[PDB]
């Protein structure tokens, strides 16, 4: 069984870490922004094994005119904002569901929070105190989902593993729906 | 003059290159049809970046070998307005049979690896105002004295309509900007090739301010 994910989100909430520690348990640890980049990783939910190609792209302004090229053929998408970001999860509903509802108009979504770990942080408080900031609470998260109409809600940290796989199995299942 | 370090610097946006060069060339590999983006703006935009990461890439890569092989008034040199003039008859093509091909052109102005700016695509289906493709931006060589040199390139992509590969637009023209430019809003492009559909110049606006 093959099926086709999706991930979107702001540039630099982590969508490409998740990616990676997902299909080879590697953590990327320096920054490179994604222009366009496939994977492909093996599961099994529900005794069903599935071939997963993940499909990857730019949250960045300079590389993002591509990202049609992505969206073909997808049986499910991952919507992704960071934890540490409330205006990327506030970009969720302006720009990123607007946009895959049009490309991928019946495809379920997966509503994920990245880098669960700075929830409880020292340095992001800081940085969104200054914008008056408050690191997203799981709470909105779900609020947001359920605003959107997504299939479901997921948190995770690629970089302590926490959750990862708990996201690629509910993508998987929402792909087999 | 910090050697270390910028070579770090250089090394580390090398990759960088090459890992955009790598990627634009797979999104560009998935163009297999139509329903896919063959022949599609995407596909366009990918030729784009392509070109821009090999030819920032080249830059980096002799400033990095230069760097392992070894009074005057300055101000701001601004680019704008710029213009490219096409031929009548080729004007006259697009219009006749504007479902032959899409036609795309780009400018890169560099000043070194640090100062390389390229256009957005320009095509001859909605840039095209006279007999001109206009684009859009500035360039802006900043705190230089009157020795600097702009390198200007003009590109093309003709569209009908690892696994690392060269981008398809193709250079057209070329034209180093000067102190002895300043002023002049003509200039006659050099390797323009044989049956161009470019008139042979390009237009823009050069000045200098403190
Ligand atoms: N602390 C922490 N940092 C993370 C986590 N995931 C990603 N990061 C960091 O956040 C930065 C962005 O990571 P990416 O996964 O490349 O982000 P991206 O969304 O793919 O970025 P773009 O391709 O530009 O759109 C990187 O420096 C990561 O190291 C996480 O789970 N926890
Ligand atoms: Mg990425």
């Amino acid at each position: 069984i093959r099926k086709k994910l999706v991930i979107v989100g702001d540039g630099a909430c982590g969508k490409t870490c998740l990616l990676i520690v997902n299909s080879k348990d590697q953590f990327p640890e320096v920054y490179v922004p994604t222009v366009f980049e496939n994977y492909v990783a093996d599961i099994e939910v529900d005794g069903k094994q599935v071939e997963l190609a993940l499909w990857d792209t730019a949250g960045l302004e300079d590389y993002d005119r591509l990202r049609p090229l992505s969206y073909p053929d997808t049986d499910v998408i991952l919507m992704c904002f960071s934890i540490d970001s409330p205006d990327s999860l506030e970009n969720i509903p302006e720009k990123w569901t607007p946009e895959v509802k049009h490309f991928c108009p019946n495809v379920p979504i997966i509503l994920v929070g990245n880098k669960k770990d700075l929830r409880n942080d020292e340095h992001t408080r800081r940085e969104l105190a200054k914008m008056k900031q408050e690191p997203v609470k799981p709470e909105e998260g779900r609020d947001m989902a359920n605003r959107i109409g997504a299939f479901g809600y997921m948190e995770c940290s690629a970089k302590t593993k926490d959750g990862v796989r708990e996201v690629f199995e509910m993508a998987t299942r929402a792909a087999l729906q | 003059v910090n050697i270390k370090q910028k070579m770090q610097e250089l090394n580390n946006e090398i990759n960088m290159q090459q890992t955009v060069i790598y990627q634009a060339s797979q999104a560009l590999n998935c163009c297999v049809d139509e329903e896919h983006g063959k022949g599609s703006l995407e596909e366009a935009e990918a030729e784009r970046l392509l070109l821009i990461a090999t030819g920032k890439r080249t830059l980096l890569i002799d400033e990095l070998n230069k760097l392992k092989n070894e009074m005057p008034s300055k101000g701001s040199v601004t680019l704008s307005e710029i213009r490219l003039p096409l031929k009548a008859d080729f004007v006259c093509s697009t219009v006749q049979k504007p479902d032959a091909a899409n036609y795309y052109y780009l400018i890169i102005l560099k000043a070194g690896a640090e100062n390389m700016v390229a256009t957005p695509l320009a095509s001859t289906s909605n840039s095209l105002n006279g007999d001109a493709l206009t684009f859009t931006t500035t360039f802006t060589l900043q705190d230089v004295s009157n020795d600097f040199e702009i390198n200007i390139e003009v590109y093309s992509l003709v569209q009908k309509k690892s696994a690392v590969r060269t981008s398809n637009f193709a250079l057209v023209g070329s034209y180093t900007l000067s102190l002895s430019s300043v002023g002049n809003t003509k200039f006659v492009l050099d390797k323009v090739p044989f049956l161009s559909s470019l008139e042979g110049h390009i237009y823009l606006k050069i000045k200098c301010q403190v």
